[PDB]
RNA sequence: UUUAUCAUUGAACUAUAAUUGUUCAUUGAAGUCAUUGAUGCAAACUCCUUGGUCACACACACAUACGGCGCGGAAGGCGUG
């Protein structure tokens, strides 16, 4: 889908992607990663479940597929029952405007804990 | 036109535009109350002959009241034709009995009588005149219809402009014997609110508590009356 | 204008009558005070309200009290009446003539040729309900017919309208009493007011009567809600409704055929 | 844009403009501010309060 | 296109079943709503989020197939300090 994901990136950097993590079942969830844990339980932001039906698996098998798309929002999916993840479709905002951002959040932060440093005196 | 079935069922079927179809998951149900059975046998033996089992079935009451029965005329499946030919025979039937008793013809209708009926239809019906729908009816699942006060003619061409427009489709398979359960729950349920008729008085109603709950109530109401007709005898004195 | 103020904070030992003297008759006359107290205890919360007439001499008493010693603590007697979307609508009043009055019951028919009597007329008006009196005046071609219920008087207006009463079209509209024509005569000859007033209600609630219902004529009453209770006279006082009133009826409007037959009534 | 929308555009008329102080939009945002919240806050309870004298309100 | 509960008995009954099948009913345990339901098929209309809605010009190039020899932005590969 033309997205060229990241060649020597792990889940560290793929974090804020929209992802599309198959599972043991197969049922397809598509969403933004915002955390993970060392068992890989996985948050998904406005996330979507999709599935294939049994009376379109026979169409499936050697076109258009009717899947199912059930929506669940922000959800927490664990590490046990899921197979396999992918990066479907990047985030809204670029690498560039997430440094930015990122060093004002440092700056806020340290605004912060001088906040805290003046209210400890 | 005529006063004939058999050449308004001709005319239907010639100038009606290839009405030969019936229509899919269609469902008509009857009931219908006569004073005897005896003449009605030979009516129904007749209409069996004519139309067929799989079309058009029957089904009798279980005989509770002993004076007056109640049978069900159930069209499934059935074509605009015999729909028409079936209403036609059991509206002339069902008043012959009042009207004409020295007549004497189960398939020919005279000119004093017009015909007026009450038939149900399930709910699942698309439209998108003599015959209306009701407001309030007393079915939970079906809807009533009625015609009131034509000719054959008229009938003939009311009830095919009817079944034209509307759209059946996707009926439940007993729901023959829930319309029965439905219709003899409703009708005890009046039976016994007429049961209920003499014991008004003194019977049921806790009497005894209720005459102490309003003695002094109606007694303060009673002379509220009477200063009210002092207040307006005041009112009107030019004095 | 009924200015509320809020007392609050009162000690355990102060009355409603304590609270009375020290808001009313000092600079200001309080309409009510009450003490709210406890539902089922009986000791007072603390709190009360004085609602009196004037909003400048509660003004000056919640200025006044405010701080004052009130049974050895503050008073705190500031207002509680007097930016959101919702408002409660107000409305100001039709100066009270016969057309805007809920309670007038009277209906002023007109355009009569003189020529029907006054039993007649009240055979006009007598099944839409009970009635009081059918008198009209001479040599107005006109009337007043009163009943006791507004709904009776509403059927009256809209069935009796446009019925013509001796070749001759009926005009119905509202009107007051004989009473108060004449003081409206007296009021519009020298033109200093013309006030009129408004006819009294029926003290509800009147959970025994049952509206547009009549009745001509021991009786052993069950009371019960279905049938009727308690009703009307007709001419006047209040009768229990039996159960022998639709054979009443029955055998009174066979006599009334009977004799309008051969002409000993024309009503 | 084209060109034709041009000469359509600025032949037919020209609207004017409204505009507001900084107090007066403040006090207008902040009238509007407490409206939403009071709005969100709010929902109708009529019917609590029109059966409460019904025998299963309790 | 496809489904919308079983069992005992009564009046007939096809019958290897816990009378299965047909018409009517008493009773017994749970008893998805949904039949305008569910699956498959297929077209049209409308509305939402995204962009460089950018700088010059409305132009005759190419077998070594295309002068990738503008200012950038987004994603990525390779190489150097």
């Amino acid at each position: 889908s033309k997205i060229q994901v990241a060649h020597s990136s792990r889940l560290a950097n793929l974090i804020d992607y929209k992802l599309r993590v198959l599972t043991q079942d197969g049922r397809v969830y598509i969403g933004q990663l915002m955390a993970f844990d060392k068992h890989m339980n996985l948050v998904l932001n406005e996330c979507i479940e999709e599935r294939v039906p049994k009376t379109q698996l026979d169409k499936l098998r050697p076109l258009n597929i009717k899947v199912e798309k059930r929506v669940l929002g922000l959800t927490i999916l664990r590490g046990e029952q899921i197979l396999s993840t992918v990066v479907e479709d990047k985030p809204l905002l670029s690498k560039k405007e997430r440094l930015v951002r990122d060093k004002k959040e440092k700056k806020q932060a340290q605004k912060q804990t001088k906040l805290r440093k003046e209210k400890e005196k | 036109q005529s006063f004939d079935i058999w050449k308004n069922l001709d005319r239907i079927r010639s100038t009606k535009k290839n009405a030969g179809q019936f229509i899919k998951g269609s469902l008509l149900i009857l009931p219908m109350r006569t004073e005897d059975k005896q003449q009605f046998d030979e009516c129904m033996d007749e209409l069996h002959k004519y139309i067929s089992k799989d079309i058009l079935r029957c089904y009798p009451q279980k005989e509770q009241k002993d004076e007056g029965m109640l049978f069900y005329i159930v069209l499934k499946d059935f074509n605009i034709l015999d729909s028409c030919f079936v209403l036609s025979v059991l509206l002339a039937f069902q008043k012959r009995l009042w009207m004409a008793p020295s007549e004497k013809s189960y398939f020919r209708v005279p000119k004093n009588i017009n015909l007026t009926g009450s038939f149900y239809l399930p709910k699942n019906i698309e439209t998108g005149s003599s015959i209306v729908e009701v407001g309030f009816n007393v079915v939970p699942d079906f809807q009533q219809f009625q015609v009131k006060a034509c000719h054959v003619s008229k009938f003939m061409n009311e009830l095919s402009n009817f079944f034209s427009q509307v759209e059946f489709g996707k009926c439940e398979a007993n729901v023959i014997n829930y319309f029965k359960r439905e219709y003899n729950r409703t009708y005890s349920q009046i039976s016994l609110a007429l049961y209920e008729l003499p014991l008004i008085g003194d019977g049921l109603f806790d009497i005894k508590s209720y005459i102490s709950k309003t003695r002094p109530i109606i007694e303060t109401s009673k002379a509220q009356m009477i200063k009210h007709i002092s207040e307006m005898k005041a009112y009107n004195e030019i004095s | 204008n009924n200015c509320s103020i809020f007392v609050g904070d009162l000690a355990p030992n102060v009355t409603e009558s304590q609270l009375f003297e020290l808001f009313i008759n000092r600079y200001a006359s309080t309409s009510h005070a009450k003490i709210v107290h406890d539902q089922v205890t009986g000791m007072s919360k603390g709190y009360g309200f004085v609602k009196f007439t004037n909003s400048d001499e509660q003004q000056l008493a919640l200025s006044e009290m405010q701080g004052v010693f009130l049974n050895g603590r503050a008073i705190k007697v500031g207002p509680t009446s007097g930016m959101s979307q919702f408002i409660y609508p107000v409305q100001q009043q039709p100066s009270l003539n016969h057309f805007t009055d809920p309670n007038n019951t009277t209906v002023f028919i007109g355009g009569l040729s003189s020529l029907v009597t006054e039993d007649e007329l009240r055979a006009y008006f007598q099944p839409f309900g009970t009635i009081v009196y059918v008198k009209i005046p001479v040599g107005k071609c006109c009337g007043f017919v009163q009943y006791v219920d507004r709904l009776s008087a509403e059927a009256a207006i809209a069935g009796m309208q446009g019925f013509p009463i001796a070749n001759s079209r009926v005009r119905l509209s509202w009107g007051r009493s004989a009473k108060q024509t004449a003081l409206l005569q007296q009021a519009m000859l020298s033109n200093s007011l013309q006030v009129q007033q408004q006819q009294p209600g029926l003290q509800q609630p009147n959970y025994g009567y049952i509206p547009s219902s009549t009745c001509e004529a021991n009786v052993s009453s069950t009371m019960l809600p279905g049938c009727q209770i308690l009703n009307y006279s007709n001419p006047q006082q209040v009768i229990m409704q039996g159960s022998e009133a639709v054979v009443n009826s029955t055998n009174a409007m066979l006599n009334r055929l009977e004799q309008g037959s051969n002409g000993f009534m024309f009503a | 844009r084209g060109r034709k929308e041009r000469e359509n555009s600025s032949q037919n008329e020209t609207l004017k403009v409204t505009c507001l102080s900084n107090k007066e939009k403040r006090h207008i945002m902040h009238v509007k501010k407490m409206n939403q919240k009071e709005l969100a806050q709010t929902s109708i309870d009529t019917l609590k309060l029109l059966y409460d004298g019904s025998p299963g309100y309790s």
